[PDB]
């Protein structure tokens, strides 16, 4: 856990697990992700926490899409953290999910502008 | 990777 995820506070485990399992079966070429801003990161907050993303989507393209979504400058820093490790920009969401998904069948990603976060 | 948009990330 790269963060204290608000999503986990607001949804009980078995509801999460049942949903993540169902979604993995229904959409085998996508992976269910929870994306939350690090709490003290002074950057834009996303409106939604819960996403279903292409398994072949790279981290680098996700960064680009987030920049476009929240108007985070091309020149400013943006990092993902999965279990406190920053994935390479070439990593895919499917690769990260396979290695790091939780027991509720979701992958949890924190984002921040701070390289040394956590 | 193929080109994706924000809408490709939507919870269904
Ligand atoms: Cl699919
Ligand atoms: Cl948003
Ligand atoms: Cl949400
Ligand atoms: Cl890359
Ligand atoms: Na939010």
């Amino acid at each position: 856990g790269s963060m204290k995820f608000v999503y986990k506070e607001e949804h009980p485990f078995e509801k999460r697990r049942s949903e993540g399992e169902k979604i993995r079966k229904k959409y085998p070429d996508r992976v269910p992700v929870i994306v939350e801003k690090a709490p003290k990161a002074r950057i834009g907050d996303l409106d939604k926490k819960k996403y279903l993303v292409p398994s072949d989507l790279t981290v680098g393209q996700f960064y680009f899409l987030i920049r476009k979504r929240i108007h985070l400058r091309a020149e400013d820093a943006l990092f993902f953290f999965v279990n406190n490790v920053i994935p390479p920009t070439s990593a895919t969401m499917g690769q990260l999910y396979q290695e790091h998904h939780e027991e509720d069948f979701f992958l949890y990603i924190a984002y921040s502008d701070e390289s040394v976060y956590g | 990777d193929a080109t994706y948009t924000w809408e490709h990330l939507a919870w269904p």
